[PDB]
């Protein structure tokens, strides 16, 4: 669905005393240090962030640290997959106990048999043991149906 | 191509004196005296 | 274990042969040469001292003598063992049974050849006599060897499960045989292991 | 095939009848023994499950086993001769082999 969110938020960034002469510098020194790292206060992965412009504060140092402290405004691309509705992944493993997917060719997703309604079947193979086709129940074989969509628990579920 | 070449399996005894007895890794296929055994040998090495 | 059973025995019991076969076979040639003749007549006499005339005689005879060590089917009959005898030991690599006896008798032939000095002794102790075994080879035939004791194992918990009182009796419900299948240890692949 | 197959039944004692009689008659063989690559622990473990290089199995210390499947043949004393997979372990495989 519509998974993407872009939320512009306002951090307290502690900027570096050697990068006095642009704290632009140091912004984003560590800007691209939260990138593909959750951001929790939000709890998401920063994707993509822009609109660098600092609350002109001219910022504030601490009282015994020569590094200091200023508000900045950033529009961070957070992804939630907070259980919201139908999603869909490319197989890549698949396995009688659990499928592995992939979101976004990033992101992993573990949906175990328990989530799976039990009226699907995996078929073990000759050259491989565990690499095979968990089948549904209607018999259409899924790794050529390489896009799964299912809905999000948290974590997937299959069970309808 | 033994059988062509000159031996050939008995039923009732198709043995005597001077003939010997050859065997395919462990079964009697036919019999020849050794004149016979040597040429065969010989024509047979020469076709592999 | 070894065992000794008398040739003429087993030729007798292969195929269904009279003893004039077995003579015009054994010294067939140069009519009466004077130790093949009178050997192979002592051969035959001794056998016949005891023993039957027809195979199949010779056949139950041979199977109610062996069927313990067999680990044959205990209930089917009698002489098929003996059949299964001489298609499981006696010469292995060949299968029919007439080709048997005839290289039977060219086998007692040179032997008795190598009696009376016509021919001289083979070399066991020279690499004429001789060939090698590799690593495959022995792997198949020890991997075989657990197939069998697999099978032989869960052939012996079937049988135990009948033999208690009759906990679970059903040779046809699929559960039955998950059951016994997990009854039994499942694993070979360490045997294999193990001895490497 | 050379194996064969074992019966198994319920003997009931001939006791003077001379052919002891038995019905539930089974007679189970294999078929055919199926030697799969190492395949990496098979058990899925949430990666892409790839294969093992003999070098890793040295590195880890730990022997180069693959599975080992057998194809498990029935007989009810009929004609019924199902047929299934029975996994009895993994067994090793040698270098640079087939």
């Amino acid at each position: 669905d519509l998974s993407l969110y872009k939320q512009t938020v306002d951090l307290y960034l502690s900027i570096a005393p050697g990068h006095s002469r642009d704290p632009l510098n140091a912004i984003q020194e560590h800007m691209d240090s939260m990138i593909l790292s959750k951001l929790p206060r939000i709890n998401g992965i920063v994707l993509a962030y822009d609109n660098i412009r600092f609350l002109e504060k001219s910022a504030k140092v601490m009282y015994d640290s020569p590094f200091s402290f200023i508000w900045v405004r950033v529009d961070v691309l957070v992804f939630s997959p907070k259980k919201g509705d139908c999603l869909e992944g490319k197989i890549n493993l698949v396995s009688p106990s659990h499928i592995g997917l992939l979101i976004l060719g990033i992101f992993n997703a573990s949906i175990p048999r328990k989530s799976i309604p039990k009226d699907w079947i995996f078929i073990e193979p000759d050259t491989t043991e565990e690499q095979g086709r968990w089948k549904t129940n209607d018999g259409n074989i899924l790794e050529p149906g390489k896009d799964l969509e299912f809905v999000v628990d948290g974590q997937g579920t299959l069970a309808n | 191509l033994l059988l062509s070449l000159g031996v050939d399996p008995p039923s009732v005894v198709g043995h005597e004196s001077g003939w010997g007895c050859v065997q395919l890794d462990g079964k009697i296929v036919g019999w020849c005296t050794y004149k016979l055994a040597k040429h065969v040998a010989d024509v047979l090495r020469l076709m592999k | 274990n070894e065992y000794l059973i008398p040739s003429m025995m087993i030729l007798k019991a292969l195929l269904e042969t009279s003893d004039k076969e077995i003579f015009e076979g054994i010294v067939g040639k140069d009519l009466g040469n004077t130790f093949l003749t009178d050997r192979v007549e002592l051969m035959l006499r001794a056998y016949k001292s005891y023993g039957l005339y027809s195979q199949t005689e010779t056949l139950q005879y041979l199977g109610s003598k062996f069927r313990v060590v067999l680990g044959v089917a205990e209930d089917l009959t009698d002489v098929e063992v003996g059949r299964f005898l001489l298609q499981k030991v006696v010469l292995v690599h060949l299968r029919e049974a007439k080709d048997k006896f005839r290289l039977l008798l060219f086998m007692i032939r040179k032997l008795y050849a190598l009696v009376a000095g016509e021919c001289c002794a083979d070399n066991p102790d020279s690499p004429q006599h001789q060939e090698i075994l590799l690593g495959g080879f022995l792997y198949g035939q020890i991997l075989k060897e657990k197939i069998e004791d697999w099978l032989n194992s869960i052939r012996a918990q079937i049988n135990l499960d009948v033999r208690r009182s009759a906990p679970g009796v059903d040779f046809s419900d699929r559960k039955y045989l998950t059951r016994v299948f997990s009854k039994i240890n499942n694993d070979i692949g360490t045997k294999l292991q193990y001895f490497l | 095939k050379e194996i064969g197959e074992k019966c198994a039944f319920d003997s009931i004692t001939q006791e003077e009848g001379g052919a002891l009689k038995f019905g539930n008659k089974i007679s189970f063989r294999v078929d055919e023994v199926q030697i799969a690559k190492p395949m990496l622990s098979s058990r899925e473990r949430s990666s892409i499950n790839r294969k093992v290089y003999p070098a890793e199995a040295r590195e880890r210390l730990t022997t180069y086993k693959s599975r080992l499947v057998l194809k498990f043949s029935w007989s009810v004393n009929g004609g019924p001769r199902q047929s299934e997979m029975r996994e009895v372990g993994m067994i090793p495989i040698m270098v640079r082999s087939n």
